[PDB]
This record gives C-alpha cells, structure tokens and sequence, in this order.
C-alpha cells in the first residue's frame, strides 16, 4: 500500500528554524533510512505532499495554513500531518486534525496552550518545550537554595509572533505549579530608551534574582546600564534565556566565546559588567552520529536546495523531526503487528506516548503527555581569560544536574547571593 | 481451499448463537479471516475480522459490544459467538479468507467465500402450516399456506408432476410473527374438471404432511 | 466513516452491450477498491482486488478504472451469466459495502393478466377472511395496485409478493393479499382491486361480490 | 496576562496584563 | 434568478441573543417585506441555507463554525454570509470570507479586534458595538467636566466568553484614544469574599470615578460592602455597564424598576447604598412600528419555533438583523441598476457603507468604517419614590445628550464630585 | 431583428481599432449588448457588455484599461474602441443581444449574432502573390501561391470549367509575416496531354491578374 | 474566476445514434448554463438556456439536464446538419466559454494516396527550394509525416496543412511542405517523405532524386 504524509511548512521563506529548505533533506534522509531498514514497514512505501502556510507577504499566517490543510485533506486525505511551526498557524490546524481524528506530529509550537489534551488531542510534539525550561529553573532553584522570590522581564518587538511571551508565560506557570513561590513579571520595549531607565529604577524594589528575555544587544545595553548605575554581582544575578544561542555564535563544540566584545570602544566596561550574567541554552548531541547526520544534511541541502546552512543549535530543530518521523513509523508497525489499520489514530498516538527511542540526537523519552524531555546547558565565563564555557548540564529524563570536567561555578563573592537581602526590599 | 460451515438453529431472543468456520486445505495461520453478515433484503454488512498468527482482532463500532470471536489452530477452525440477540439479528453469516500475513496487506479482497449459515430470531413455537385450496367463483387455481413456522416450505403441488410454467412467491413475515406464501398457476378452462389438482405441503421441523384437494 | 454510492441504481441492457457502473466515495481513496458480483442463493465472488487489476479466473471482458473519489467498472460485452448484483467496497479504512446495483435484461412491454380469488369458506370457518388478486406475465416490473371495497380505500392491512424475472419468458408475478377479520366481511358487499401499469392504456378494475360467491 | 487558556485565536493584541489572580 | 443567503447560527441552543429561534421569524419577515415591495429586487427570489455553529455541547466553538462555513461555501457557494454572533466563532469566518471575497453581515461580535478593516474587509456590523460606549463615556466626561482620572473593574467568570473583558478593553481603548487621560483597570473573581475585601481596600487609593462590569448580584454585594466600608456618595460615583439591562426590565417604558429590592432583609441598606449608583443601558425604540414588529415576531416565534420570548433590550438584537438584511438587498438593486452582477462584493460593501436607512429601529446611519452608530440611555434613582428611571439619552449620529421630560441628575451634594480630592490620593 | 457590422481593415501594432455594430428591428435600449471575440484557433472569448438604459458598462479583468465602449441611441449604434494592439489581437469580433433589461436578466443567453468583423494586426505591407506550378517528375497537378498579403485570395481552375477533385488547403502564416497555400486537382493519367491545364489566381487587395499554365 | 471543462474532447457517431456531452464547473452554479452550437465560418447559435429550457425554433431532439457542478447535453436521432462544435457557457458572473467539442460522422478506415512534387526550376532561381508531398483520401485524420533528406531526420523546417472533412467521400486531405535554402538544395540528391497511418499496413516511402528531375 501507500502511506501519505502531509507537510505544511513555508516552502519559500528560509528564515525560520522549521523552513522546508532545512526540513526537506531531513525528511529525505528519514525516508531513505526507512526504505533501507526491512524492520520498518516491510513492503510499504511512503509518499509526501506539501502545502504552503504563508501569505503573499511571505510570513506564516493563521488564515492560509488552515485553508491549505483543508485543501490537502480534501484532495489527498492523508493519514498524518507534519507541522506547522508557528503557534498561530499550527493551533487551528491542530484543532482541525483533532476534530478529524488524524494524528498530528510536530517539533515546533512549544506554547503552553498545546499542553492540554482535551482540546489538542492526537497531537505529538517531538521538539523542545517551554515546560522543560521551567523544570530546569525549578531544579536550579532547589540546588541553589532559593525559595522566596523571583523577577521576570521580557521584551516586546514588532515583527515576530511574540517569541518572549509564550516562553515566559510557560516557564512562569511551571514555576508556580512546581515551586510554589512568589514570582513577578514585566514587559518592556527595547526600542525605547526611557523604558531602560524605568527598568533600572524599578528592579531593586522587586527582587534580586532576575530572568530576562530580550535580544543580545538589549541584554548588553541593560547590563552596561546596570554597571553604570551601581549594580554589582555580589547582590544581583542575571539569566539570559537564549535557547538558540544568538549571543554566543552557534553554541557548538568547545571554543572560546567572548560575547562582550564588538569593537564599540567600550569592551572593557562590557567585560566587567558581564561578570554577573549567565546564559541558558540547549544541549547539543555528543555522539558522532549527530556529526555525520549534520554533514549529510548540509551536503544534501546545498546540492538540492541552493541553501548554505551554518553551525548552531538551530540545526537541532529539523533533526528531531527526522527522529520523530522514525518513531511514528515504528508505532505504525506495532499497529500492523496487532491486527489494526493505519486509519485509527488513537492506537498509534497511545503507542507513541510513554516510549523510549534512540535517534541521531540520542536516547529520547516520550512521557504520558506526549512531550519530549529535553536537556539544557548553563554557560559560565572563565575568570582567567573572560570567555564563556559550559559548566552545567541538566538531564530531563532523570532530572539531574551534572558538571563538565569538574568545572566549578564561580561567584564574585564566593557563594551565590541570597534570594532576599536581610534588610529587605525597603 | 475449502470453507465449511454448519448450523441452522432458531431460538428465542436473548439467547446466544455460535458459528463454526473450518479452513482446511490451506495454512490457516497465513491469512486473515473475515466474518460478513448479509441481511435478507438490505445487503452485505461487514462485521469484523481476526488475525491468527499475531492474535489480532478488529470489530465494528456497533458490533464490538456483544461479539466474541476465537480460533483453534490445532484443527484450523474459527468460532463466532453472538449474544443479546434481538429481532434485527435474523440474517445470513459468511466466513471468508483474504490477505497474506507476512506482509500487512489487510486491504486485499476476500478470495474464497463460505457456504453461509442462516440464523433466525423469533419467539414462537414450531406449529404446522394451514392449507386453504383456491377455487373459481381464465381462473385462479392453487393453494395458500398460512401461519407456518419456521422456513422453508417444499414444492408447491403434485410433487413435481406439473413443472413447466410454475410460479412461487417468497414468504412474507406477518405481524403475528409467522410466515405465509402462495403459488397460483392457471390452466385453460376447458380441462378444469378433467385433471385433478392436489397440493402437497411438507414441513421438516414440524414433521407435518398435508395433502389438500384443490 | 466513508459512505459509498453506486450509479445507476438499476440498469437494463441486452446481450453483447457496453455497460459502465460508477462508484463514488465521500472521501478520497487512492486505489483501495474491490468489486464483487453476487447471484441469488450464492456467495459473492471477487472480481477486482485493487483499482485496476484483474483477479485470476475472471474473464477479460471486465475492466476497472478510476481514482480519487470516482471509479468505473466496465463490461464490454454482456453475457447471459453476467447479470448479477455488483458491489464496490472500500478498504482504506473500516470496510463498508455499497447499496448495490441490479442488472437485468431488456425486453419489450407486455400487458399483465389480472386474476381475482374470492375468499374460501375455510377462511370463514377459521374466523379470518383473505382476498387475493395477482398480475401475471407483465413487464416492466413497476405497477400500482389499489384495494376498493364499496368505494372505500383501506391501508396498512395488505401485503404484496413479487417473484424474480424468469429466464424463459422474462415475466413477473405480482400478487396482492388483503386480510380481514370475520366480522368485517359481512358489512361490505363488493370487493375489487385496481391495477395501473405502463403497458396498459387505462387502469383495470377486477371486482367480485360477496353474496354471489 | 499569563493566565493561560487564551490560545483560542491569540492574534488579538489587546492590553490589560492585570488578571489579578 | 436565485439569491442564496447562508446563515451560521446556533440552531438548538436558544440561550444566546443571536439564536436561530429569535432570528428566523425576523428573517422571514424581512423576506416577506422584500417580496411585498416592487422596488426591492423585482423578479428575483431569495433562498436561505442554514448551518450549525456549535459543538456537541451546544455552546459556541471556534472549530465547528469555520468548518460549517467551509462546507456551506463548497456545497452551495452563497453570495452572502449571515452570522455568527459569538466573537470566537465568528473571528475565523471573517478572515475566511475576506479571503473568499464574500460579503459578511453580523449584528453581533462587538469585539474591538473586528475594527481593523485591513484584516476584516468586506465585513459589515449592523448591531451594537463597544466603541460607541466609549464615545458616550467620553461625551459624559466632557459634559460633567471630569478630565483627570478614571478607574475600571471587571469580573471574571468561567461560563461566559469574557464578555466584560471585551467590553472593558473596547471602552478603555476608546477612552484612551479620545480623552487621552490616565485610566486604570482590574479584574476580580465573581465569587470571592477575600477578593472583594482586598478590592474594597485597594479602590479608595486609586480613583474616584469608577466603572464596574459584573453580575447584578455582584454589584449589589459590592455596593452593600461599600456602604459600611466608609465610601459615601459625596466623593464616589459608580456606573454599571449593563447593556442588556439584566438588573431591570428595559422592554417597557413606564414601570418602577426597583433594582435594590430582593426580599432578603437588607432592602433598606441596599436602598441607602444605591443612592450613588447609575446604570447605562441600550436605548429602547418608541415608534409604533417597533411595537408591531415585536408583536409579529412573538406571534411567529410561538407559532413556529415553540419558543416564548420575553420583553427586554435583547429583542433589539434580532430586529437590527432584519433591518440590515433589507439594507443589503437595496445595495444589490443599486448594483443591478449600474451594470453589475450579484457577485460584486467590493461594490456592494462600498455602497452600504456611509449610508442612511429607515427601518423598524428608526433612522440608522452607517459610517465609513462599516459600523452602525448606536444609542445609549443613562438611568437615575428617583429622590422621592426611590425607583430608577431613564434620565439621559445619547444620539451617536449627532453625538448629543438629551434629557427626558426635563429631568435632572440626582446628586447627594448637588454637584458631581471632582476626579481628584483636594487632599489627594 | 437584425445586427449589421462593417470593417475589414488591417492596423499596425500600437494603433487603435474601432468596431461599429448597428441594431434594427427592435428597441435599442431594451436589451443588453455583449461583445465576443473569437481567435482563429483558440475559440470564443468574452470581453464585456453594455447596459444602454442605465449607462453601465462591464469589462473583463484582462481587457480592462484599454477598452472603450460607447453607443448612440438616436441611430441605434454601438462603438467599441481598443488601443495598444498586439500580435495576439488578430481575431473575429461579434456583437450579440441577450437578456431583457427591465428585470435585470443578465444571465440569459445570446440569441442574435452579427456577421462578424475581422481585424488583423501585423507589421507588413501589401504584396502581390507568386504562382509556381506543381507537376509530377491517376495524376495530380496543382498551383502554389506564396508571399501574398493580406487575405483573402481566390483560386480557380480553367476559369471554373474544372471543379471536380479540386482541393484548396487553408492558408498558413509563414515566419516572415506572409501567407501561402496550394490548390491541387486530381485528373486521370490518360488526360496528361489531351487537355490543357490553367490555374487562375485573384488577389483583390493587390489587384493581381495572373493566369498560370501548368 | 470559474473554469469550465468539456468531456469528451471529440467523438464520432453515425446518423440516428445518441450522443452525450458533459460540462463540469470548478465551482457550484445552480442553473446558470447556456449551450451554443457553431458551424465553421458561421456565428454560434443558442440551443438551450438556463440548462433546462429549449429556445423556440430548435428541434426537440436536443435535451439538457444536470445541476450544481455536473451538466449533460443529450442529442438523439442525429441528423446530417447536427454535426458542429458545441460549447457550454456559465452565466453566474463574468461568463466564460469552454474549449469546444467536435462531433463528426463515422466511416470505414481508408488508405491515403500519397503523391510528391519536385520543386519548380524558377523557384530555385529565386533562392528558395520547396518540396511538397500530399496525402489524399485517408481516414481518420490522425497521421504522421516525416521528411527525410539523404536518409537524415529533418525537423523544425516543415509545415503541414489539413483540409476540413468532405461530404461525398468524407475523407481528409493533408499536404506537407519542406522549405530549404537555395544552396542546401544542390548539396543533397535524395529527398523523401515518410507516411505512417493506421490504415496502411506498413509505412509508405515516396522518394525522388534531384539529378533525375
Ligand atoms: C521571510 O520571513 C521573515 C521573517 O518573518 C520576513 O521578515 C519580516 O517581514 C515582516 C513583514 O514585512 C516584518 O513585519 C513588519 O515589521 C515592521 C518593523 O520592522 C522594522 O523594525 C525591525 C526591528 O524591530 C527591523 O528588523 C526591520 O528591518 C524594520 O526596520 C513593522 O513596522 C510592520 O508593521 C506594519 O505592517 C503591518 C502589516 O505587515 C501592520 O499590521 C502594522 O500595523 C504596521 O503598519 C511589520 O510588522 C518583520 O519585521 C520582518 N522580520 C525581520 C526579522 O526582518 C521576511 O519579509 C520574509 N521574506 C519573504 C520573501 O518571505
Ligand atoms: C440623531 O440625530 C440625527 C441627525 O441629527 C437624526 O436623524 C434624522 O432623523 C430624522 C427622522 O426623525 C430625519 O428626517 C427624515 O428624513 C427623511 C430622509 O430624507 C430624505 O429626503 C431628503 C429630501 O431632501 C434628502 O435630502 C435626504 O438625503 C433623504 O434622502 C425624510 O424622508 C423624512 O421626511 C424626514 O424628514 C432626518 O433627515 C435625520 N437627519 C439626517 C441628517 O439625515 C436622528 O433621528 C437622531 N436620533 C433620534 C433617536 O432621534
Ligand atoms: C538522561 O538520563 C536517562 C536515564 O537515566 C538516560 O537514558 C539512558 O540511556 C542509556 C544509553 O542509551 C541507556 O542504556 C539507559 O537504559 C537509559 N536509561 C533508562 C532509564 O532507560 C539518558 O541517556 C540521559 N541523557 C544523556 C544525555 O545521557
Ligand atoms: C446553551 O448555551 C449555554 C451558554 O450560554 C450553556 O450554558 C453553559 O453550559 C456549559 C456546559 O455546556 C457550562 O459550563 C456553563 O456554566 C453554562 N453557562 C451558563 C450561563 O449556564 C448551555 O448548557 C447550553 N445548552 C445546551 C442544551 O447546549
Ligand atoms: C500507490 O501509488 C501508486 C502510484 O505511486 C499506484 O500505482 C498504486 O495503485 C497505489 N496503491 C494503493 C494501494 O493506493
Ligand atoms: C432557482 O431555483 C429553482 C428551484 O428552486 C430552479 O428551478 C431555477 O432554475 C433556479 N434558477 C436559477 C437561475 O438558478
């Protein structure tokens, strides 16, 4: 027989992590691996249809994606849907698939609104999720002995689909659910200048542990303003939620990184200010299989799509897709091994959930909620040469923290500052 | 490849019925086994199928409530069990095989079919038929059978003495829960009294033999 | 689920003619379709197992084509053994069966013969009377029968029985039976049935009287 | 405005981050 | 020829103002009026197709309505879409019709997000909106001299689809756009004593002119608490934005309308507290044509849908529907009078916009934004009788305030309190 | 009812063409008037229509911007003007009446059609044809005409004396912008020298009088 | 807008047969359809309007049916003047015409009579060489003509012309002309055109030599 896979991704724009120019080679590699493996679907072939989820302007929209999904369903009637990545575009498509009882597979849309299975049923997310960041934050708070208060700030920028809104809300909800502590939040505009002054005036009266979701340039400007005002690392700590590693180029294997220098004439001041800043990023795979997959992915993409890919954590987004696809195939086989049909949906989704799989990224696990557990990394600056390096890794499958080569998380004073000063905020 | 079935029992509603399907002559654990029921006047109706080697089972949403199907690989036989029978379960059941199990080709059509079995659900006793001869007042000569149970009825009249130009109507289920039918063949009026006509009605379930002069 | 439709519902054709049957699905299916033929008193026999193949042991005069939501089954030359009921079944999902398609031979229009039978005395002795009137050797099958007693019409107390087309003369039998209680027999006098047929120029009334019978 | 359950057509911008839970 | 009209409204649930059981008689009355008039599409017949915009639970959903609209468009290809009324259900339908270039008509959906004509083109709103409430509030502030600060509070419930939230965002946005003053806002739980206590503690230090969106019971409880909380009528003023007038009847003109009487032993305290509260509702039409239309609508609904309607301002929702339909028909005629077809959405939409029409509701005016200007009424308590009565009306076409029978606002100290006290916050 | 057109002009690319259609036998301002153009091989194509009583005009999306339609009620005539001519504008234009205007019945069919107007747009000039005899090295003979402009050209054999077995092939547009065709005749082999053969060609625009003997 | 499709592209039938033409619409139109018939060199004529009504002055043999997206036009008892091109046109908004559907008679397959003509001497003096070979009395119109110069495949420099179907013999005439420069003529000696037709059992080659002529 034939198996149809429907993809709803931007086929023209090549600026998104889930763009077709970076996913198509991964899908081709997954199909080749499935064909070369007699274990997965013996005697069956897999097809693929594509649809555009962007308007004339070239950006993902919540109007074109549902129409494309409906047209694909009417014309081909596929068994599984791939994508989209944008939350506003994927959510109506997810609801449509749930109503149609058609399984949905994705690695994007990490918004908390997809965490409820009553509405978004038969939906699997094989990519990173914002709840795992909240779990990492809770684990770090438990390890560092902070249980009183926290402060949250996020920046608003016109042009994107509120990148620092869903992440902040999901992490905030997860912290409230798990830690049961008082947490505040605030939104600021990075374009304005008086907003920074108001932020530096209001931070000392709201807390001492601050999480910031903004651009690396905005973070550097805020850190410089804090240094000039009088803020020091002995009482304040700053965390930057750079999941894709923009401040540090790529976030690849070990190499000296100096995000405080850009040749603006104030490199010394930025270097001194960044003594109290840490970055939270994703964890790159270490097995050579990941390197080989990256090499083949880059080669095939260059030869077949006229696109030149770079080195970074963004490449971890399409790869998960690949792995997820493989998992789906296995589940189908299990259904075909238990006297079933490929048009059930519920059985395949139930079999996929709460399962351990091995892929190019490594050993992944899917819980009962259909959300892949992701590892995280914390970057710290070397006090000697002033370069950031990886010092702590968090495993979500076992929820544990591990150091790297015995590295010690140094502090300006000697131990982490207390969550609330003895004199209080007054 | 042979498919053998057995069973024509009739019972009151609320009881259970079992159907046996034999698949001798071919590897039973190498193909699927589909059970299909066909109503007397509605049409074919797919019920479910089983997978012997992998122990797989599939059933319809409206049938999975009260059907249990098993198999015995020692003698290559399949058993179908139906419970909570109602008046709508009077139909014909078929067992068939189709689709290899080495490759998951469940979409293959059913190649070899069975002979079929008839199951009737009714709350009535096995009572003999009633025969009423028909006489004219270019005529209407025949015999009418009324209030008989259960199906079937043997040849109309004369035990096959008059076969050319004969018509028999199908049985009709009345409101009382019994069956009735008729068979009328008209000869030229010239030889009405020259040849005698007698209708014979035979009923195996009730062991009733009726010879009525027309 | 997927609902499957067959066209036409009925079709009449002669021997050696080209016939096509269309099967439509409410949802798109790539090639998951099977064609079955069934004769009265016999189990169905498979003809086509995918959209456009040919099962072993099937004459080459049968062909199948189509895709998406529409498929066609084609017979180039009809034969006397090719008249049966055809079903198209989908196999992409939980299999469903179509309503069927009856095929019959083509014959000229024939006029029915109307026969009446007054109730017998045995029925009166049993306490329930029955009258019958039947149409014999008529074509086509469509016709209408009405019961009229003393210019009055009753509904819901009549039954109709129809046979199958014969191989020799291609005729039909259509018998209508009206059953009444013993009490209702003697408060009415004349019982009749009216038949309306396409072959008949005018409807035909067949009547009888209780007293003289 | 982190009360959640607002994913139902979230394209509306609006204001009012004062849910006051 | 035949003109097809598609309706996407709840067919089974009758608890919504835009339910089919209350719109169907209006639609058939509009069709009869069109057929009885020779200047409205002569020689043409209008057919109506229906679809359901609710799930198995029987409530408004944002998934069933777009699917029903898509199925209707595929099966029939209508020339115009009617409804839905729920904001969440009607939000994707607007974009779908804009993509399909099919005109859409809606007497509901008062959400501010529909005001962007770029995203929601070819959409006409012939019913009440929330921006006109902001215009009325700005006019009242200009008349009363309040130009410093204001406070807004709304209640949260898990049953409704954030009605108070949408009303408050629309009102706050329009006040900010027009009066460019400082306005605050808060959200409180519908049933929480601790939340009520902390709200009553927070209110005195934020502002003096306060608007509240909540249920009548919640408003009564809040006012009763404020009675002994120390708040008086000489410094504080309260406004209840009950558009449909649930605390009152609204349907009939002359009637007592005692809102503080409930037979719970606190009638005297409630009457004493309610001396510093005012209510803003919709304006009830007074022409006899409206009464005749209401009588016919009740008779037809009882005869056909087996539903018994109740007097009130809610009846003003389906009626506008009727009027709107008539307007659309007229536009079509103009197209047929200027060399066009029935599938010219842009020309028809331009023709309906910025036009004056006469209907059972009176003289309606559609501005260039495609939104109908609505009227509002402000009530006041009788100083002697103690029963509430209508004292102010607002005309949005001319944007003017009109008194009723020479009535005056009742103030405990004679003049409205200032926005900011002399001592300060 | 009658519709009369006029015009057989050839216009250079980039010029303007005016087509006039006159109506008679009926009231001009009571029905719609549609304009339909037909390419030589593509088929019929719809452009637009005019509403006389209301002074309304409708145009196609592709033709909008360079089409102008006007009418005169006093003489009951309609004029259509097209500007910025191109090589693909060579077609035949028809004026048709259909649909009463009192009740806006614009969907009615077109029941009255004109004789049509041929418009050719090309960059060339009038040139005389060249006739070349065609004889074999049943017998077949013919004359070939080439390098002529514009259409049409009439060819005859023996001044119409010989007409049986005469085939005239349709003209073909050469790559140089000219036209060519050949007319052939089939004659018995025995008549190769018994009778003489002569083909006559006539090109009215160029006034060409050539009598070529095979 | 709305695209209209006609099926089939062409068909052949004899006098007194029955034909059916199907028109498909991309969108849904209730009854906005018109049927036109056009003969070569003559203006189109309207047969059926609003997809079901027959215009006065049209023979009753024409019939129309269908609604929504499927429409059928049926012609019974074909006549010699009923062979022309048929178009289905929608009138809902911005009317558009179809691609057309031919309909001609059916006749026995015949074999072409291929003749060749050497170029005239005066044409060579001008500076152009043209060789023409014609096909006469062949059925059907489908045929293949290939030009060979000294056993070399020629393409991109030949033209073909086909006349309309005749009435007496109902055959077709085709002429293929190859144009070459003056210098190219004398550098080759053998010129031929190859004819491939269904009627011909084997391809027929007609060749001539420049030196001989
Ligand atoms: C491939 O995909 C990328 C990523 O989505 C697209 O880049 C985005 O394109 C959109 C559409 O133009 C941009 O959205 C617009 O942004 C404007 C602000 O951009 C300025 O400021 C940013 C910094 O914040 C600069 O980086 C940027 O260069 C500009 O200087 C807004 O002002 C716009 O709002 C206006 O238009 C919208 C309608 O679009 C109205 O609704 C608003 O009311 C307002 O009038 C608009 O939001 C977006 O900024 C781009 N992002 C980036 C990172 O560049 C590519 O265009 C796309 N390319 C193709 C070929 O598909
Ligand atoms: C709120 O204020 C509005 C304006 O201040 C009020 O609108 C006015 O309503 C009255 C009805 O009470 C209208 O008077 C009628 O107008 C119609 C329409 O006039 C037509 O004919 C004239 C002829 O010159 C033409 O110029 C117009 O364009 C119309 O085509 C007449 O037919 C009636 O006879 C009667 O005069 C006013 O016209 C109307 N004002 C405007 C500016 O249109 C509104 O009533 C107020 N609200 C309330 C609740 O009272
Ligand atoms: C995170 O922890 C889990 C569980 O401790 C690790 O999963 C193990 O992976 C190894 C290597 O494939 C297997 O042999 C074990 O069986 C797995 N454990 C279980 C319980 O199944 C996982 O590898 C850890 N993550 C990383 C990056 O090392
Ligand atoms: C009709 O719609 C109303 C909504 O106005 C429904 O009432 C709500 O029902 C849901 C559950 O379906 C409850 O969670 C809400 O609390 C109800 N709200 C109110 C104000 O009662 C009602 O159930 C619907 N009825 C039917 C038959 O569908
Ligand atoms: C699968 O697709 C191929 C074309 O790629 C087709 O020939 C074949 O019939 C299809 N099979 C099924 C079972 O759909
Ligand atoms: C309008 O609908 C009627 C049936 O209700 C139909 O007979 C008629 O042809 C339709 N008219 C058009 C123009 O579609």
């Amino acid at each position: 027989g034939n198996l149809t896979v429907a993809v709803v991704l931007p086929l023209a724009n090549t600026s998104y992590p889930w763009s077709w120019a970076r996913v198509g080679p991964a899908v081709e590699l997954a199909l080749a691996q499935v064909k070369a493996r007699p274990d997965l679907l013996p005697g069956w072939t897999v097809r693929t249809v594509l649809g555009s989820s962007e308007n004339a302007l070239g950006v993902c929209s919540d109007t074109a994606a549902p129409l494309a999904a409906v047209d694909l369903k009417w014309e081909h009637n596929p068994a599984v849907f791939l994508g989209p990545g944008c939350v506003y575009a994927a959510a109506p498509v997810g609801r449509f698939t749930a109503h149609w009882r058609v399984p949905l597979l994705t690695a994007g849309a990490p918004a908390l609104g997809f965490g409820v299975k009553d509405e978004y049923a038969l939906t699997t997310r094989a990519g990173p999720s914002y709840a795992k960041l909240g779990d990492f934050v809770a684990a770090l708070h438990r390890r560092l002995g902070w249980e009183r208060q926290a402060l949250m700030l996020y920046a608003y920028r016109p042009g994107d689909e509120e990148h620092c809104f869903f992440l902040v809300e999901g992490l905030f909800m997860r912290v409230r659910d798990r830690l049961n502590i008082t947490v505040d939040h605030l939104e600021f505009a990075e374009d304005d200048l008086s907003h920074y002054t108001r932020l530096l005036r209001t931070m000392p009266r709201k807390g001492r542990v601050i999480y910031i979701c903004s651009s690396p340039d905005a973070f550097r400007t805020l850190m410089l303003l804090a240094l000039e005002a009088g803020l020091c690392g002995e009482d304040y700590v700053f965390f930057h939620l750079d999941i894709f590693g923009q401040s540090l180029q790529g976030g690849q294997g070990p190499a000296p990184r100096r995000p405080w220098e850009r040749g603006d004439g104030q490199d010394v001041s930025a270097r001194q200010a960044f003594q109290a800043a840490k970055i939270i990023t994703y964890k790159d795979p270490d097995n050579p299989e990941y390197l080989e997959f990256l090499k083949q992915l880059k080669h095939l993409a260059y030869e077949q799509f006229n696109f030149t890919m770079e080195d970074g954590l963004v490449n971890t987004i399409p790869a998960s897709f690949h792995d997820g696809l493989l998992l789906y195939i296995q589940a189908v086989t299990e259904t075909l091994a238990h006297g079933g049909t490929v048009t059930d949906g519920e059985n395949i989704t139930q079999r996929m959930w709460n399962r351990s799989f091995q892929g190019v990224t490594g050993y992944l696990k899917i819980d009962s909620s259909g959300d892949r557990e992701t590892d995280f990394s914390l970057w710290d600056m070397d006090p000697e040469n002033g370069a950031f390096r990886v010092v702590l890794n968090y495993n979500g499958t076992s929820q544990e923290l591990v150091a790297v080569s015995g590295r010690k998380l140094n502090w300006p004073l000697g131990y982490p500052p207390p969550d609330i000063p003895k004199c209080g905020f007054d | 490849v042979q498919l053998v079935q057995s069973g024509a029992e009739v019972k009151k509603p609320g009881a259970s019925v079992t159907v046996s399907c034999k698949a001798s002559g071919y590897t039973f654990t190498d193909y699927y086994m589909h059970w299909v029921r066909q109503a007397p006047g509605q049409g074919l109706e797919w019920m479910g199928w089983i997978k012997p080697n992998s122990g797989g089972t599939n059933s319809a949403q409206r049938f999975q409530g009260r059907i249990t199907m098993t198999w015995d690989t020692s003698i290559s036989t399949a058993y179908m069990e139906l419970s909570r029978l109602r008046s709508d379960d009077t139909a014909v059941y078929y067992c068939s095989r189709g689709g290899p199990v080495m490759n998951y080709y469940y979409y293959y059509g059913m190649d070899v079919w069975g002979q079929g079995t008839t199951v009737t659900v009714s709350s009535a006793s096995t009572k003999g038929p009633s025969v009423f001869p028909l006489a004219p007042c270019t005529a209407a000569l025949g015999c009418l059978v009324k209030d008989y149970f259960p199906e079937p009825v043997t040849v109309s009249w004369n035990s096959g003495a008059l076969t050319s130009g004969v018509h028999t109507f199908p049985a009709v289920l009345q409101s009382s829960g019994l069956y009735s039918l008729s068979s009328v063949v008209t000869v030229p009026s010239s030889s009405l009294g020259t040849k005698t006509y007698t209708c014979n009605v035979d009923h195996k379930p009730s062991n009733t033999k009726v010879d009525k002069r027309v | 689920n997927i609902q499957m439709t067959q066209s036409p519902s009925s079709l009449s054709a002669s021997v050696g003619d080209r016939v096509t049957i269309t099967c439509r699905a409410s949802q798109s299916i790539d090639s998951y379709l099977n064609w079955y033929q069934q004769k009265p008193g016999k189990a169905p026999k498979l003809l086509i197992y995918v959209a456009s193949s040919l099962q072993s042991g099937v004459p080459s005069r049968f062909s199948g084509s189509g895709s998406g939501k529409d498929f066609t089954l084609t017979i180039s030359s009809l034969q006397p053994e090719d008249f049966a009921t055809y079903y198209c079944q989908q196999s992409y999902s939980i299999p469903t069966f179509g309503q069927g398609t009856r095929l019959e031979i083509k014959r000229t229009v024939a006029a029915p013969s109307v026969f009446i039978f007054p109730p017998s005395d045995e029925q009166l002795k049993s306490g329930t009377a029955s009258v019958v009137c039947l149409l014999n050797n008529f074509y086509p099958r469509e016709a209408k029968v009405q019961w009229k007693v003393d210019n009055a019409l009753q509904s819901g107390n009549s039954q109709e029985s129809v046979t199958e087309q014969d191989s020799k003369d291609s005729t039909y039998s259509l018998s209508s039976t009206l059953t009444l209680s013993k009490a209702d027999y003697e408060k009415h006098k004349v019982y009749a049935c009216e038949v309306t047929h396409q072959g008949l120029s005018s409807p035909v009334t067949k009547s009888f009287n209780r007293g003289e019978c | 405005c982190f009360g959640g359950r607002m994913d139902r057509i979230g394209a509306q911008s609006g204001l009012g981050c004062n849910s006051f839970r």
